[PDB]
């Protein structure tokens, strides 16, 4: 999984 | 069939706490714990399939503390409403004596994402056989929590779910019993 | 307990899947408290103040050219990496549910437990006829645990000799799971 | 105390496959090292930050100490404090570089001159090098001791090299009377090296007596 602030 | 995955966090001044979780259609996939840096998969099986980077989330905490500072001064220092939760407790299936069963203590719709929960048996506290979730999202921004308990029924015996909350200007006990 | 005031942040980046992956919407969402203040949806393709605490920090973050990209792309980089990483055992998770017909606690309660996904079809039959009359149900209950529960039941005054049946279709079945009970 | 290890209970150097130079630079020259500093503030409850000022080279100003649990960061957060350990910048996030533990009260927890405790290095089970490492603080972390132990080796060992290590298998113990724990001085298996993971082993603020304490390396060549 790849995290996206 | 819309499916929707989401990344949820947030940091709570000044309790200086937060929380990285991924949401797939309103259940948690796993959250980051901080203190640790170790991914926690809701299921076991999870991690079996997949692995997440759990460092790289502090980077996302630390500017939303960033914006927090910024954020709360916009606004000129407005706090937070409370708003207390709405406390149910429904068994994880239907009861049968002498059956093995799940007590359920569902916390839903509340805010700041704070609060003291415990289970009452017979009046006295039960530190053993219980779990927990983190804070789940809710869409309206709100929050939900989930506290478990596994138990024997039998009519011998009687239940409260305990809560703590800002919001309420006393704790809260939601019964179960057999009738 | 406290009333110390308390200043909430939080941040939700969404994707929404549309026939699989077919069409992807990305959202980046930031709320102070339950306040939405800012907002980039992929739809649109830039950020839109969605109330005036997000002006400033809309009209920034749009002139940044390198982050922009970024979020343009996540439809693809992010939203549709992690669907094919997590759809293994999120969108093909299938667990049947187990049905239960008892009398009631006159109401004929039927009781669908730990199922997952969500999609479920629930029928109460009245000797062989369906019954779209007082039929009170209960929602359907999340568990938390990547389970769900919910309890349909039957509002009667049963006669003797006349079978009472609870119909339930559910992706992970193939032919759908009956449970008749008759008096 | 501890249980004394085993063989196989130790990572051997030779099954970590990348760059040893990783671990290399949390134990030459730089580290933090700061006398009589106070919290300036925090990012999460477990952690106190600190501003370091640095004119050496500045490779950071800020530092963040994160700890155990939050006992810890609340009983040195409002204290002037030594602080003192081995920092990692890859990836140190708050709102520089990041550490754990290696606090201890300043004030009392000081003498003008310094001690000098004994180390004796064995490798393979005999003993070719002896030396003393100082401090002049009455309680001391295991961190500051481990890191002055280690630096030495460094240089005059060739402990870490740049590829690998000249030895297989190592462990540093700490013996003061009745308690006696050790730590992994070597790198676990793997194509990569957290310095975030490994440094954690420090966030227990653990102290000893610089009275008592004695060392002892354990070193067993790659043959």
């Amino acid at each position: 999984a790849r995290a996206x602030s | 069939e819309e499916h929707v995955i989401i990344q949820a966090e947030f940091y709570l001044n000044p309790d200086q706490s937060g929380e990285f979780m991924f949401d797939f259609d309103g259940d948690e996939i796993f959250h980051v714990d901080m203190a640790k840096k170790e991914t926690v998969w809701r299921l076991e099986e999870f991690g079996r399939f997949a692995s997440f980077e759990a460092q790289g989330a502090l980077a996302n905490i630390a500017v939303d503390k960033a914006n927090l500072e910024i954020m709360t001064k916009r606004s000129n220092y407005t706090p937070i409403t409370n708003v207390p939760p709405e406390v149910t407790v429904l068994t994880n299936s239907p009861v049968e004596l002498r059956e093995p069963n799940v007590l359920i203590c569902f916390i839903d719709k509340f805010t700041p994402p704070v609060v003291n929960v415990t289970w009452l048996r017979n009046g006295k506290p039960v530190t053993t056989g219980v779990s927990e979730t983190v804070f789940l999202p809710r869409e309206d921004h709100l929050f939900r929590k989930f506290h478990y308990l596994p138990f024997l029924p039998s009519t011998e015996d009687v239940y409260d779910c305990r809560v703590e909350h800002w919001g309420l200007d006393e704790p809260l006990l939601k019964h179960w019993e057999f009738d | 307990g406290d009333t110390r005031p308390r200043f909430l942040e939080q941040v939700k980046h969404e994707c929404h899947f549309f026939n699989g992956t077919e069409r992807v919407r990305f959202l980046d969402r930031y709320f102070y408290h339950q306040e939405e203040y800012v907002r980039f949806d992929s739809d649109v393709g830039e950020y839109r103040a969605v109330t005036e605490l997000g002006r400033p920090d809309a009209e920034y973050w749009n002139s940044q050219k390198d982050l922009l990209e970024q979020k343009r792309a996540a439809v693809d980089t992010y939203c549709r990496h992690n669907y094919g990483v997590g759809e293994s055992f999120t969108v093909q998770r299938r667990v049947y549910p187990e049905v239960t017909v008892y009398p009631a606690k006159n109401l004929l309660v039927c009781s669908v437990n730990g199922f997952y996904p969500g999609s479920i079809e629930v029928r109460w039959f009245r000797n062989g006829q369906e019954e779209k009359t007082g039929v009170v149900s209960t929602g359907l209950i999340q568990n938390g645990d990547w389970t769900f529960q919910t309890l349909v039941m039957l509002e009667t005054v049963p006669r003797s000799g006349e079978v009472y049946t609870c119909q339930v279709e559910h992706p992970s079945l193939t032919s759908p799971l009956t449970v008749e009970w008759r008096a | 105390s501890q249980p004394d290890p085993k063989p196989d209970e130790l990572h051997k150097s030779s099954k970590f496959t990348g760059l040893m130079e990783n671990m290399k630079v949390l134990y030459d020259d730089n580290h933090v090292s700061a006398i009589n500093v106070k919290s300036i503030d925090q990012f999460l409850y477990f952690d106190l930050i600190y501003s370091i000022k640095d004119t050496k080279l500045g490779n950071y100003d800020n530092v963040r100490v994160e700890f155990k649990n939050k006992d810890l960061a609340d009983k040195y957060k409002d204290k002037y404090v030594d602080v003192f350990g081995a920092n990692y910048y890859y990836q140190c996030y708050f709102s520089k570089t990041c550490m754990y533990g290696g606090v201890t009260e300043h004030n009392g927890n000081q003498l003008d001159k310094y001690r000098s405790i004994t180390v004796r290095v064995f490798e393979d089970g005999k003993n070719l090098l002896s030396f003393d490492v100082q401090t002049n603080k009455k309680k001391v972390t295991a961190q500051e001791l481990d890191y002055l132990t280690r630096h030495y080796l460094v240089k005059n060992k060739k402990l870490y090299e740049f590829n690998n290590s000249p030895y297989e298998t190592g462990y540093i113990k700490f013996i003061e009377n009745e308690n006696s724990f050790w730590y992994d001085m070597m790198p676990a298996p793997g194509d990569k090296f957290d310095q975030s993971k490994y440094l954690m082993m420090y966030n227990d603020n653990k102290m000893v007596d610089s009275k008592d304490v004695k060392i002892e390396v354990y070193l067993t060549t790659k043959k």
